[PDB]
């Protein structure tokens, strides 16, 4: 593989980064997500409305049907489709196809809402119907004789880059800060604390591991659990200083519009354990980041039930390591995280872990 | 799901020379898995070797072992082969199958004049 070939091999900002995939013989484009929180290969099989493309299994020559269906539901929408094996090619990055396994989906409900299917990145354990269901990067990792690593850099805050096999250097400056992957499932970190414009939150450590705290490009928002988020939301109004928010802002219901002061809104940083226990790092996110543009602006940080989730607010500040070989998820500020001449994110180190408890996570 | 796998028929073999490798899987649908021969040698990068679809129609190679070795299965035995033909001193290394980021401790190939 060519590391270099793989820069800038993602578009998007916004609507998802997408990467271009080539399916079957001959090879048909697909515009696929790039989503490190899920672990299935999908993409569509039917016309829907919504999408300009989709994959037709009958137009491969080298498809073959498993003669078995799947069907993946999330909390707000849905979808079924085949499961089939194919050859496929990454033009930018690889110049050799791979056999991998794929879903074809024939429905779907609040799915397809420019990317038409999903590339899930994370462990074997979270593919459907079975952890059997060989993963995409499983595949690659194997039939590509990369190593077991791939880093993700989002450019949308310009589109991005999925570094398969390894770290590109050009992608980061300074140095990589690693915390252990706690459980391989999703890319599931420990969070310590978490702290706005200097001031820590008055909470136990277990309340940001609820479930899980992930690291996930198919997420858009900083997703908190409801506690931890009326916590942020109460700690960004007292430190904002300025006339306050309305309610409908922090819920997401209205924007707060200007014809905007930066310097009034504070910084969000959170705390993740280093390697070693004794010590943490922080990964810092500027107003930029989660005072969205749609001047309007939306609230980049929404509640969630279950998991805290680092989605694309957090994501688009640094260039994330997901090395699965060292059971570890790296972090490095991105030189393309800026606005107006402004670094939009942050990170530092180390941080003494001595007040926290050893294992946040239950 | 627990993959089991378990790699047979390696051997310490001449230049020119033949083996049959096979592995028995257990703890899966055999039928509906994507297989792959994988190879590693000390102090060398880990080495594709073939991988065969579920069915056994679709096979890819390795440009180091086109023609030479043939990938094969019989799904209802549970059981993968790797004909290997015309063997080379650089074809020593254990060779292990590898199915959903699960792997069987493999079987040692050695050719040596
Ligand atoms: C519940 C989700 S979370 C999940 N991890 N995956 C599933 C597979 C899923 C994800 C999405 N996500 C996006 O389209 C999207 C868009 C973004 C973005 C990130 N992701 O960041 C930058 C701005 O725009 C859509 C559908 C979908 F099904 C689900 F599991």
């Amino acid at each position: 593989a060519n590391f270099l070939a793989m820069v800038d091999n993602l578009q998007g900002d916004g609507r998802g980064y997408y990467l271009e995939m080539l399916i079957g013989t001959p090879p048909q484009k697909l515009q696929i997500l790039v989503d490190t929180g899920s672990s299935n290969f999908a993409v569509a099989g039917t016309p829907h409305s919504y999408i300009d493309t989709y994959f037709d299994t009958e137009r491969s020559s080298t498809y073959r049907s498993k003669g078995f269906d799947v069907t993946v539901k999330y909390t707000q929408g849905s979808w079924t489709g085949f499961v089939g094996e194919d050859l496929v090619t990454i033009p930018k990055g690889f110049n050799t196809s791979f056999l991998v396994n794929i879903a074809t989906i024939f429905e779907s409900e609040n799915f397809f809402l420019k990317w038409n299917g999903i590339l899930g990145l994370a462990y074997a354990t979270l593919a459907k119907p079975s952890s059997s269901l060989e993963t995409f990067f499983d595949s690659l990792v194997t039939q590509a004789n990369i190593p077991n690593v791939f880093s993700m850099q989002m450019c949308g805050a310009n589109g991005g880059s999925l570094v398969l096999g390894g770290i590109e250097p050009s992608l980061y400056k300074g140095d990589i800060w690693y915390t252990p992957i706690k459980e391989e499932w999703y890319y599931q970190i420990e969070i310590l604390k978490l702290e706005i414009g200097g001031q820590s939150l008055n909470l136990d450590c277990r309340e940001y591991n609820a479930d899980k705290a992930i690291v996930d490009s198919g997420t858009t928002l900083l997703r908190l659990p409801q506690k931890v988020f009326d916590a942020v939301v109460e700690a960004v109004a007292r430190a904002s200083l300025i006339p306050e928010f309305s309610d409908g802002f922090w819920t997401g219901s209205q924007l707060a519009c200007w014809t905007t002061p930066w310097s009034y809104f504070p910084k969000i940083s959170i705390y993740l354990r280093d390697e070693n226990s004794s010590r943490s790092f922080r990964i810092t996110i500027l107003p930029q980041l989660y005072i969205q543009p749609m001047e309007c602006y939306r609230f980049g940080i929404s509640p969630s039930t279950n998991a805290l989730v680092i989605g694309a607010t957090v994501m688009e500040g640094f260039y994330v390591i997901f090395d699965r070989a060292q059971k570890r998820v790296g972090f490095a500020a991105s030189p393309c995280a800026e606005i107006a001449g402004a670094a939009v994110s942050e990170i530092s180190g180390p941080f003494s872990t001595e007040d926290v408890a050893s294992n946040c996570v239950p | 799901a627990q993959v089991q796998l378990q790699e047979s028929g390696g051997g310490l073999v001449q230049p020119g020379g033949s083996l049959r490798l096979s592995c028995a899987a257990s703890g899966f649908t055999f039928s509906s898995a994507i297989m792959t021969w994988v190879r590693q040698a000390p102090g060398k990068g880990r080495e594709w070797v073939s991988t065969i679809g579920s069915d056994g129609s679709i096979t890819t190679y390795a440009d180091s072992v086109k023609g030479r070795f043939t990938i094969s299965r019989d799904n209802a035995r549970n059981t993968l082969y790797l004909q290997m033909n015309s063997l080379k001193p650089e074809d020593t290394a254990v060779y292990y199958c590898t199915s959903a980021g699960r792997r069987g401790p493999g079987t040692q190939v050695t050719v040596s004049s």
